[PDB]
């Protein structure tokens, strides 16, 4: 019951690292095999590249 | 049997231990409290852990202008 429980904190965020960012309102507009997004990477190690 | 550096010589003798150095730089209690927060503690150390680590991390990142990755 500590199960089901952790499956929804997964699912919630699955739907919540979507819809401030990473399209729908471009992917529905009509979605051609380019690269629709889950989430935003943020690592300090990154270069500009 | 003259030569031998007749008990040569000894030391007192080959002891060492009993006073080899005056111990320590004066500083007596030039600190004593002086800074307490580890000199106070009972009880602390969380308190500090959220503080130090909250700045380090908080300003450690955010802003001013990017300078980005
Ligand atoms: C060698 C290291 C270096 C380091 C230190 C990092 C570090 C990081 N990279 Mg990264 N990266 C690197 C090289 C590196 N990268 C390289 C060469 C590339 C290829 C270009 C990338 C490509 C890349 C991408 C695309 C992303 C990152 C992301 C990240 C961050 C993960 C964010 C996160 O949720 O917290 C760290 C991880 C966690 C908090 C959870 C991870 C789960 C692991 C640790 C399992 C252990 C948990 C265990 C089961 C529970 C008990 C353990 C206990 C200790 C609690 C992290 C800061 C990502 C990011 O910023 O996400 C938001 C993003 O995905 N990197
Ligand atoms: C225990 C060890 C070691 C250390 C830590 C010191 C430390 C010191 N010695 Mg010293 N000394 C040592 C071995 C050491 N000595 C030995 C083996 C000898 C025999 C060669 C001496 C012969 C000696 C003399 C003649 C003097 C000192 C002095 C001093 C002090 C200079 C402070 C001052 O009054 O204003 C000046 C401040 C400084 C010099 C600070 C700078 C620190 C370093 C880099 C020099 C300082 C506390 C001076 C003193 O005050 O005592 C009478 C004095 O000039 N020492
Ligand atoms: C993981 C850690 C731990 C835990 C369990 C909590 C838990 C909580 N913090 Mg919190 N906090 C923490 C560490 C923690 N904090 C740390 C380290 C800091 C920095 C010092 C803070 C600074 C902080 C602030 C400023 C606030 C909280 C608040 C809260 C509560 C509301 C959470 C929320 O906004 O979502 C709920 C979001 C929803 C959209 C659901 C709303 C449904 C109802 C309420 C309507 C919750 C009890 C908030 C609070 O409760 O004050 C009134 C307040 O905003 N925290
Ligand atoms: C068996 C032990 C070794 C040999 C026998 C006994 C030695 C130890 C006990 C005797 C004490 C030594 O003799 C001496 O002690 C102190 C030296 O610090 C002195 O009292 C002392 O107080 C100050 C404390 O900073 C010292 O720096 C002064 O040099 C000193 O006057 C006494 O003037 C004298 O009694």
């Amino acid at each position: 019951f500590g199960q089901l429980a952790i499956i929804f904190l997964w699912t919630s965020g699955n739907l919540f690292h979507v819809a401030w960012q990473g399209n729908f309102e471009a992917w529905v507009q009509d979605p051609f095999h380019v690269r629709p997004i889950a989430h935003a990477i943020w690592d300090p190690h990154f270069g500009q590249p | 049997d003259l030569e031998d550096l007749g008990n040569t010589t000894g030391q007192w003798d080959s002891y060492g231990s009993d006073a080899p150095s005056p111990y320590n730089p004066l500083q007596s209690k030039l600190f004593e409290t002086f800074a307490a927060p580890f000199t106070k503690r009972g009880l602390l150390l969380k308190f500090l852990i959220l503080g130090g680590g909250s700045t380090l991390a908080y300003l450690s990142a955010t802003a001013s202008g990017d300078i980005l990755p």
